[PDB]
C-alpha cells in the first residue's frame, strides 16, 4: 500500500501509520527522503533497518 | 437508653485505594497544523486568498 508523507505531515496523521507500525504490517511510504549508506554486513544480519 | 453491645457492632463495607483525580483533561496530549491549512465544514480551506 501506500501513504504520502507531503499529505501526512500536513493532515497530522491519524494514527492510520501509527496503527500500521504498532501492528505490523507490510506497507510503503513516498515522497522526499534522507539516504543513509552502512557496510559491515553485519548491520544487516542484525537487521538493523527494522 | 441502655447500651447494648451487640446491637451497635455493625460491619462496614468499605472499597480499598482511590486515587481521586480532578481537572481532568490534563492527560490529553494535543498539538496543531499550521495555520496556514485550515478548514471548516466546508473542508475546502478556511482563510484561502494566498
Amino acid at each position: 500500500q501506500q501513504i504520502n508523507l507531503e499529505e501526512l505531515m500536513r493532515t497530522g496523521d491519524y494514527a492510520q501509520i501509527t496503527n500500521m507500525l504498532l501492528n505490523n504490517q507490510p506497507v510503503a511510504l513516498v515522497g522526499a527522503l534522507p539516504f543513509v549508506t552502512d557496510s559491515s554486513v553485519i548491520s544487516l544480519i542484525a537487521k538493523l533497518d527494522a | 437508653q441502655q447500651f447494648d453491645f451487640r446491637n451497635s457492632m455493625h460491619m462496614l463495607t468499605s472499597n480499598l485505594t482511590f486515587t481521586v483525580y480532578s481537572d481532568l483533561l490534563a492527560f490529553v496530549s494535543a498539538d496543531t497544523v499550521e495555520p496556514i491549512n485550515a478548514v471548516a465544514f466546508d473542508n475546502m480551506r478556511i482563510m484561502n486568498e494566498l
